[PDB]
RNA sequence: AGCUCUUGCAUUGCUGAAUUUUUUUUUUUUUUUUUUUUUUAAAAAAAAAAAAAAUUUUUUUUUUUCAAGUCAUCAUGGGGCUUAUAGAGUGGGCUACAGGCGUAUUACAUUGGACACCCACAAGUUGCCAAAACUGUCCGAAUAUACGGAUUGGAGUAAAAAAAAA
């Protein structure tokens, strides 16, 4: 019971496009029934490829070096986004995914990844006794992504708890 | 059904694109969309004597609450002469008040067009046609010109 | 120009780390000590390097020695930003619209 | 006499209790220690202390 | 600025304690304190008492001697060290 | 001042009617 | 008054504008942000082919 | 041998870069035309080296229709400064082959620059290049 | 080796100006017919016909001249400097104030001021937030008005919410 979200950031639409297509190839390979003989596949209708617009902000400059206050010119940064959606139930192929994105290097393009997943929780027996139903899936971990030699293939990975 | 391209690019100094159609849905309730500003709106038309007229949830006379703006809402409806008999269900987004009015006016016009073909303009026959309401179908997609990258300089 | 002298000022903000100064600032922003804040603030901003408070930094450019008209948008200064921009040796900042 | 609904403030840290009505879910987040697992330890203790109510 | 710590006069105070070898303010009410006091900074505030003190304040070109009296007690010393743009 | 000091209008001109968000 | 239970549950307090000195601790530190701002090579790269003196060599002639 | 030097340049980046290790990827130019500022620094390092302008523009033109119709559409090279022997006024000079449409935004196109420093003083060099659609 | 020392009439670079308008008329795809190069084949060439059309929120982009400006952006030719034209440290000054000039804002009210309103709808949900006004109420005496808000003194202060017991 694991859910994966991959967010992807770029400057040239070419590179974020190739990134989206190659990770889509990886997902479909990663849960691929390559042979019939074992038959719990997740193409449930959660699955998407949601595209996204950007953060419109223009940053302008003086053209001239000295007096030149007539001399303006406009400049501009672009960020292009996609999100990649899947989820699955066994962990060994999830590890194949994480090691797959560990190997294939992508040019100029940020990988931010969301991994909400189920993980079991010990309780002191007092609160289990004093239990005797809603979602309450609240871990939401957080990690840094810079100033320590990483050009941002950061993985964030909130967690979902279960203790009935 | 066979709808077609209805859109226009009427304006000066900045273009426009309202790619949304107007169409009748199988509930007997047509739906249409209209923007005349970058602020935008949609409509949904039921032939009914129920709640009457509705944008943004509320009855209209408190949301829009300048009278001139209210007849800017009602102007295609008053031009039609088919005022009462439809429930008017509608949604809006953006901008400023009578821009919302004339936008929702255009959308109401489009829904009325798919209700009655000859009153207003459509793409049923090659994106052409003529009725009293055919003038205000194609939206007036002029926006503000951009604040000039340059000087007052005076 | 003198980009490095400011780096020396930044290094003094961090060699005499700002934590020591700010912790003394904590006890002067506390109203809980009834007094002695005047004694704590009497020294401790004078024994502490006066050139290590965070206002003496002036945020110069890094390419050149620009001290005026800098940008934290991409850590450069306007004329260089334009030169690199037209060259395109910068992360995808194109002429706008 | 006007303020934004989303204060989105700063100069502090917390456990950020929050609820999402869209999916009927509570949300608590991590902020204190550098590593993720130390924060998992702190919020796990906070979850146990949450159930003392 | 009275909130959270209202007074700053540290170097002035070092010179004041140098004066305070027999009396800070004529405890031995005031007798002009003939030893000159010459500060090097005018950002200093003025503290209650401090009367009859010969203060020499810097103007950027020299030291300006002014005797303090009862009215200038709630002031900051730089108000008495101008740049002399008379005309 | 367009009623800069004491109005419900000129204090949006002096940036105070928008109360400043706590940031640093 | 229910948030008192949520408060003592979570140990929180009004963060801005109270003058109790806590804001100077809970503020983020700018010390990393101040010294990563510059970038100066030493003018003599220990690897090889230092350009900052090659320009001097070219303009010597 | 080679493989000492492979690891040497690879480590030379590696210790320089702080964190990561970085391959080295030399792909080499097979002319002076396929790049613009490569041609520009050929101009500037020529112009330091006492080349008179005529032999420069000679070798450029000979190389130009030596590679006629293949990868170069048009060449315009301008230099500003003092070029000659007794130039003392500020001046510029050039030459241009073919037609370039610098107003045409569908042009695969390039800009070049370089700088030279003669015995008189400093220079300015700009090179503008247009290509056929084989790219 | 270092200049914030000079020289923009020694310069590179970059820009100013109005030269304010021109940036669509041009190709490409397909068809038919035919011919140029190479020991089973592609381009090429030529006659004609039809369609596709020309980048971005719509401005940027293409443009001729002034020894126009800048050595204090860096650079750099020449000249100058090196008990000082080099660096620090502390405090000024870079913001001074007969006059005069340029650029803006705010008004001189009633189409308005004030106060409330719902706290009206935006640009702006991508990896929620206004004002003018609309609606209500107070004001119209050359009052310099309850318009206007410049100068000047003075001071840095209120609470509201609700719980348990007698």
């Amino acid at each position: 019971a694991y859910s994966v979200e991959i967010a992807v950031q770029g400057f040239e639409k070419r590179y974020v496009d190739m990134a989206c297509n190659t990770l889509g190839d990886i997902i479909i390979l990663a849960f691929a029934p390559k042979s019939y003989a074992a038959l719990n596949l997740a193409f449930g209708p959660e699955r998407r490829d949601v595209r996204l617009p950007w953060r419109r902000t223009r940053i302008t400059l003086i053209r001239g070096p000295h007096i030149d206050k007539t001399g303006m010119e406009q400049f501009e940064r672009r960020e292009y986004k996609s999100v990649l959606t899947a989820a699955t139930n066994c962990p060994q192929e999830l590890a194949r995914l994480l090691e797959a994105v560990k190997l294939y290097q992508f040019t100029g393009v940020q990988i931010k990844m969301q991994l909400a997943s189920a993980q079991r929780v010990d309780l002191p027996a007092d609160v289990s006794a004093l239990l005797r139903x809603x979602x309450x899936x609240x871990x939401x971990x957080x990690x840094x992504x810079x100033x320590x030699x990483x050009x941002x293939x950061x993985x964030x990975x909130x967690x979902x708890x279960x203790x009935x | 059904s066979g709808e077609a391209g209805s859109g226009l690019a009427f304006p000066a100094t900045s273009t426009s694109p309202e790619p949304a159609g107007p169409h009748i849905d199988l509930t007997g309730v047509t739906h249409a969309r209209g923007k005349r500003k970058a602020s935008a709106a949609s409509v949904q038309l039921v032939p009914a004597g129920g709640a009457g007229i509705t944008v943004n949830g509320v009855p209209l006379s408190s949301y829009f609450r300048d009278p001139a703006c209210r007849e800017k809402v009602l102007a295609p409806l008053a031009l039609a002469g088919a005022e009462t008999a439809y429930d008017v269900a509608a949604r809006v987004k953006g901008g400023g008040m009578m821009g919302q009015a004339q936008a929702i006016a255009t959308a109401l016009a489009r829904a009325l067009c798919v209700q009655q073909p000859s009153l207003g303009a459509t793409a049923g026959d090659g994106g052409n046609g003529e009725g009293p309401l055919a003038a205000m179908t194609r939206w007036d997609g002029r926006v503000v010109e951009r604040q000039k990258p340059g000087q007052a300089g005076s | 120009r003198g980009n490095v002298k400011d780096h020396m000022r930044r290094m003094l903000v961090e060699q005499h780390e700002v934590d020591r100064s700010v912790f003394k600032a904590v006890t002067t922003d506390k109203s809980v000590p009834l007094e002695h804040r005047l004694q704590v603030q009497r020294l401790f901003e004078t024994e502490v390097p006066r050139d290590s408070a965070a206002n003496r930094v002036v945020n110069r450019c890094v390419l050149t020695g620009r001290a005026r008209g800098v940008h934290r948008f991409a850590r450069l200064s306007r004329i260089m930003i334009r030169q690199l921009a037209h060259s395109g040796f910068l992360p995808g900042v194109s002429k706008a619209s | 006499a006007a303020r934004a609904a989303a204060n989105a403030a700063a100069y502090p840290v917390d456990v950020e209790h929050s609820f999402c009505r869209r999916t009927r879910t509570a949300a608590l987040s991590t902020a204190r220690y550098g590593s993720r697992e130390a924060n998992r330890k702190l919020l796990l203790e906070h979850y146990n202390e949450l159930l003392r109510a | 600025s009275t909130w959270k710590g209202p007074y700053v006069a540290v170097s002035l105070l070092q010179e004041v304690v140098a004066l305070a070898r027999k009396h800070p303010n004529w405890w031995n009410i005031g007798q002009k304190a003939p030893e000159v006091i010459n500060t090097y900074s005018r950002a200093s505030v003025i503290l209650p008492d401090f009367i009859a003190c010969r203060f020499g304040v810097h103007n950027g070109k020299s030291f300006v001697g002014m005797e303090v009296q009862e009215a200038m007690v709630g002031h900051r010393l730089g108000e008495f060290a101008p740049t002399k743009a008379t005309v | 001042g367009k009623g800069d000091n004491r109005t419900r209008r000129g204090k949006i001109f002096r940036g105070t009617y928008r109360e400043q968000l706590p940031s640093h | 008054v229910m948030h008192r239970l949520r408060n003592t549950l979570f140990g929180r307090a009004v963060r801005p504008r109270e003058t109790t000195g806590r804001r100077a601790l809970a503020r983020p530190l700018q010390g990393k942000a101040l010294t990563d701002w510059y970038w100066m090579p030493p003018n003599e790269s220990p690897g090889f082919h230092s350009e900052e003196d090659e320009y001097e060599l070219r303009r010597a002639l | 041998r080679r493989r000492e030097v492979a690891a040497l340049v690879d480590a030379a980046l590696t210790g320089a870069a702080g964190g990561q290790q970085v391959h080295f990827q030399p792909f080499v130019f097979n002319d002076i035309f396929q790049s613009a500022p490569a041609a520009a620094t050929y101009v500037a390092e020529a112009l330091e080296s006492g080349s008179a302008w005529g032999r420069i523009e000679r070798f450029f033109l000979a190389a130009a229709e030596a590679d006629a119709g293949k990868l170069v559409a048009a060449v315009r090279v301008e230099v500003a400064g003092r070029i000659g022997r007794k130039a003392d006024m500020a001046a510029t000079k050039s030459w241009a082959w073919g037609d370039l449409r610098l107003a045409s935004l569908t042009s695969k196109l390039d800009y070049g620059t370089a700088a030279a420093n003669t015995r008189m003083g400093v220079l300015g060099i700009k090179v503008w290049i247009r290509y056929q659609p084989a790219a």
